[PDB]
Order: structure tokens, then C-alpha cells, then sequence
């Protein structure tokens, strides 16, 4: 997986 | 008044009619100047359209329990950057994710939900997912590049039906009549009290509390 | 409370108090939900607990919308048992209904007619609804050459149906579903006019239909 961990 | 989705391409046959393409979203006006026609507007143009070429509008971007794999599948096919959808994890129920297309890939954001029931991606907290989506129609979702969310190209779906619980004889004009048990094709359910539908060759308004859902099967 | 649902997946019981089932089975689910992630359910004289996330809202068993004549035939000719059927509405004559039935290796289509009094009929017998028509012809043949009786097709789980909250809902009882205005709610049972059964934020429970608005299908 995700672009905002 | 209502919005609907086009099921077919329509080239206007006279000059007072409105041309459109499959999947376009049309603003239909309450009236119907002909038994088989509505007046409608699209992309700065106004004219008549045929009743039987439109369908009830699908939800533009909430896509239910589809897997991350399938979301990448449908977003890869979209022509425009920022094409997006939101999905529930079937793994973790109630948790949501945001999938967006930019270039030749697809990014996945996890939607967070704090102690107050507020949603967020980064810092700004929204009351609802609609507020998140509309925020990011004009502020980027990505922290590296400008990604603005855009509704995917829509395709018309199989029709949605309800079933009459009671006989309904219409008092007012433009109301739809039916008998207990009748299956009603639903054209507009955006209003909480009065819906637009079709049965026995007629269209019109009816009260939602006279009908019960018919659950999808195809 | 009590509801029928359809299984999305095969499930082997993991303990003796759990109920095994196969995908596409219709289970009777009980109002006594006895665990966070589990319903109590019955199936063919067996009972036990079942996982909530294995079951979907029941689809309509035989009304199939404006499915084309060709798709109806394909759908029916693959069915195992004769008399499998569906009702469909015509794509070119709005309001007119046809009954399609599996006759061995052929599919046969019967145009349902409507008289001036709102009664439906095929030949001689008149009905108040397609439901009464269907139920009559489950035990009286739908043909006079041979003995054909209507049978529901092989039921299949579908993508979920959702509603969206118009207002905040604050539960008073344990078996009620809490949500905020704008929340998307997975609908599990909508057969009661006033109180529906649903899921959101990892909870399940009842809520008033008045609090929500439809989310129209797209997949």
C-alpha cells in the first residue's frame, strides 16, 4: 503493498 | 429530474433530438414530451431521447467486495489517469482501499478509520468516503505526483427490479400504476420517498414503501 | 431475526458444533447469533455454527429481469433437471413476460399474457401474480403433451448488494447495527419492510430501512 504503508 | 446511463449509441433522427453514446450519463427532465421519449441534456446540449435506450445510473465508484487483483484488471483498461474505485476487503470486513490508475500501473491506498469513525489517507480526516473522494477530485491522493480522482468510464448494468407489496391506483398524473405482486423495472431510486419505474408498458413515479426489493441474480 | 442466505464457498466444519455446507446451498440463519464471527444456521435437518463471511444475501430464485432469449436458453440447457425455469421480461416489448423451461435437450418459451383485470395466464387458468402462476405450475404440468413441472434452477451466489446511510444510527440493543451518515452497508436481509439486516465496520445487526438509501449495482 500500500502507497501509505 | 434524474440522471440515467445510456445503453446504446443513439444518433438523433430529427434536429430536436439529442445524440449520445453508450455509457454516457444523461440528465433527464421529469416530463416526457412523448409516450416513448424524454427531454434530456448532455454535455451542453438539449433534446429528446428515447425512453428504452437508458438505464438506471450505476454507482460511479464504490465497487463492493472486489479483490485487489480484479480492481487492477478494470483500472488497467481505463483510458484516463486518475480513474479510481473504492473497494471493501473481503479479508478484513469493513476496511476499505482506494485503487487509482496513473500511467501503466495501479496504486493502492489504504483508507484508515480512527476512533471517531473518521476516514483518512494521510492527515486530513473526512466525515465520509464521499468527502474523501470529492476532496481528492481537486487535491492529489499521491505525495509524489499529481493524481486527481476521475470517475471511470461507466457501462450500463443489468436492470434492477422491485416487486409490489400493494395495489397502487394512481391519483395524480405521471404516477405509475401496478398490482400487488407486480415486478417493476426501477429507473430512479435517488429520492427516499418517490421512485421512477416501469411496468405494463408505462413509466412513472411510485412510492418506495409500496414495493420490496428483488435481489439480483444475473 | 431469521433469514435465508446462500453460501459463497464450500465449508467443512472444524468442530462438532459447526455446520458443514457447500457453495450455493441456501441456509436458514437464526436470530441467535452466538459469536462475533459466527451465525447459528440449519441446513437439511443439520444445524450448527457457520462463519458470517461465507454467506451472501439470497438472490431471487427465478425472476431474471431482461435476460435475452439466448442467454436464458444457455442458462437453462445447462441445468441438470427438467422443468428448470425462469421468468424474464421482454427486451423489445416492455411489460411483457415470458416463461422459459428446460424440456430435456430443448428450451421452450411461453408468453405470459395479462387480461384487462391484471390477471396473468398461459391458457385457461388465471393468476393474481407471476408468483401464483409459478406455484400452480410446480404441481400442474406447464405443457399438455407431456408432464413438465416447474423447478427452481441451480442457485448461484452473486456480488453483494449495498445501501448507504442517510443518517447516523445509534443502536439501543445488542443485535442492532451502528453506523454513521454516509457509511456503505453490506445488506444481508431486506425481506422485511421496516428492519433490514446488514454489515459494516465488522459488525452485523438490524437497522431501519428509513435510515439508508440504495447503492446501485456496478459489477
Amino acid at each position: 503493498t500500500y502507497s501509505n504503508l | 429530474s434524474m440522471e440515467a446511463i445510456a445503453k446504446y449509441d443513439f444518433k438523433a433522427t430529427a434536429d430536436d433530438e439529442l445524440s449520445f453514446k453508450r455509457g454516457d450519463i444523461l440528465k433527464v427532465l421529469n416530463e416526457e414530451c412523448d409516450q416513448n421519449w424524454y427531454k434530456a441534456e448532455l454535455n451542453g446540449k438539449d433534446g429528446f431521447i428515447p425512453k428504452n435506450y437508458i438505464e438506471m445510473k450505476p454507482h460511479p465508484w464504490f465497487f463492493g467486495k472486489i479483490p485487489r487483483a480484479k480492481a487492477e484488471e478494470m483500472l488497467s483498461k481505463q483510458r484516463h489517469d486518475g480513474a479510481f474505485l473504492i473497494r471493501e476487503s473481503e479479508s478484513a470486513p469493513g476496511d476499505f482501499s482506494l485503487s487509482v490508475k496513473f500511467g501503466n500501473d495501479v496504486q493502492h491506498f489504504k483508507v484508515l478509520r480512527d476512533g471517531a469513525g473518521k476516514y483518512f489517507l494521510w492527515v486530513v480526516k473526512f466525515n465520509s468516503l464521499n468527502e474523501l473522494v470529492d476532496y481528492h477530485r481537486s487535491t492529489s491522493v499521491s505525495r509524489n505526483q499529481q493524481i486527481f480522482l476521475r470517475d471511470i468510464e461507466q457501462v450500463p448494468q443489468q436492470p434492477t427490479y422491485v416487486q409490489a407489496l400493494f395495489d397502487f391506483d394512481p391519483q395524480e398524473d405521471g404516477e405509475l400504476g401496478f398490482r400487488r405482486g407486480d415486478f417493476i423495472h426501477v429507473m430512479d431510486n435517488s429520492d427516499p420517498n418517490w421512485w421512477k419505474g416501469a411496468c405494463h408498458g408505462q413509466t412513472g413515479m411510485f412510492p418506495r414503501n409500496y414495493v420490496t426489493p428483488v435481489n439480483r441474480n444475473v
